[PDB]
């Protein structure tokens, strides 16, 4: 088995260096006019600041995430143990009426 | 009587339980409603970021004129140039490597399903092993397998 | 022995075409690029046809939350009612220890 | 983000063209290597579950194959003291089964 992953690990980067490969091929006609020029970089600061703000925005959603998905988890076994609770609570209370 | 009796004080205490357990599940429902409310704030606020950065974006990116457009080849050629170990990769030459990877990519592939067939037949041998020494456990319990 | 070099070699027949059609597996995000594919063929100014596929996209979503919503509070219910019946059987054996 | 980053440059959209040549090139050769020219990505499936029971059954067959053939390695002498006595227990069997 690690032997085989080993083997599946080695395939992925065949694959992924023989994509590469295939990249730089479908890519030779763009390469052709590589001596061509144009503007860049007008507005690039505010650009740039909106986007650290928005990566600052999307790692701020990731710590979101892990503490919504763990207080589910919480909450999950809070709910699994009060239900677990009340089950026994009620055939106790079912069976004192029985006795 | 006296189990009438301890079955009652069995019930008090359980009805402390669920209290306790009761105020610990709102307590987490309440956190987990806000947590959710601030979850969907906070892809509403990543998803305005990103519709603002566009609409902000329109007039600079749209004029692209077709000269910007050989640096991606370049970009593409000096990924293949870490991810491949061939320093002297050139777009000329990169059919020769090209073709010469993909022999290395089906190897891969062969040696990968000759490996499978014996690890299919190994797995499946050690799940009816597994299954033997179950059932050898569920009628007399823990015993080594050189006794199983 | 010929029934069982027989059987090694339909074996390979079988792990090379079950191998092809699990590749198409992996590549089932890749077949919904046809829009892409087409969207390149453009050469020219494509925001919109980008915003329909997004639009398309966020429509799918949201149907996809929805319905993982729903689905979760359902799964949530079938698990409170398990706990319930684990509980019931406990106190059930504890009162046939007990007796 | 392609919206949001328009100076990306359609570079994931050739991307995405490579790989969707990529999948219709997989798609070519699994119709080739299964001989199956009536195939789509929604019905695979359905073939891929009915080659996966196919590679089941020839794997577990052949594991029964393997035991057996492992304990084939056994000399002549020990079928034949086998077969005598049972013989000499039931009486005339034949080999197959004894």
């Amino acid at each position: 088995q690690q032997d085989y992953e080993t083997a599946k690990h080695s395939q992925h980067q065949a694959k992924q260096q023989a994509f590469a490969l295939v990249e730089i091929v479908q890519r030779r006609v763009h390469f052709s006019y590589s001596d061509s020029a144009g503007m860049l970089s007008e507005n690039a600061d505010l650009n740039d600041k909106l986007r650290q703000r928005l990566e600052h925005a999307e790692s701020d959603r990731s710590r979101a995430r892990e503490q919504l998905r763990q207080q589910q988890a919480q909450y999950s076994q809070f709910n699994q143990v009060l239900a677990s609770l009340k089950s026994s609570y009620e055939t106790k209370q079912d069976m004192l009426k029985e006795l | 009587q006296e189990k009438i009796d301890r079955y009652q004080v069995d019930l008090e205490e359980l009805s402390y339980r669920l209290e306790e357990q009761t105020d610990v599940v709102e307590e987490a429902g309440e956190l987990q409603a806000e947590y959710e409310a601030r979850t969907e704030a906070t892809e509403q606020e990543v998803d305005e970021l990103k519709s603002q950065l566009a609409d902000y974006q329109q007039a600079l990116d749209v004029q692209q004129t077709r000269a910007i457009q050989y640096q991606q080849a370049l970009q593409a050629l000096e990924r293949a140039r870490e991810l491949c170990r061939l320093p002297d990769l050139s777009v000329d030459n990169a059919e020769e490597w090209l073709e010469t990877f993909q022999a290395k990519e089906q190897q891969a592939t062969e040696a990968l399903l000759a490996l499978e067939q014996k690890l299919s037949v190994a797995d499946a041998a050690h799940n009816q092993f597994e299954q033997a020494y179950q059932l050898v456990k569920n009628i007399v319990g823990e015993t080594s397998r050189s006794e199983a």
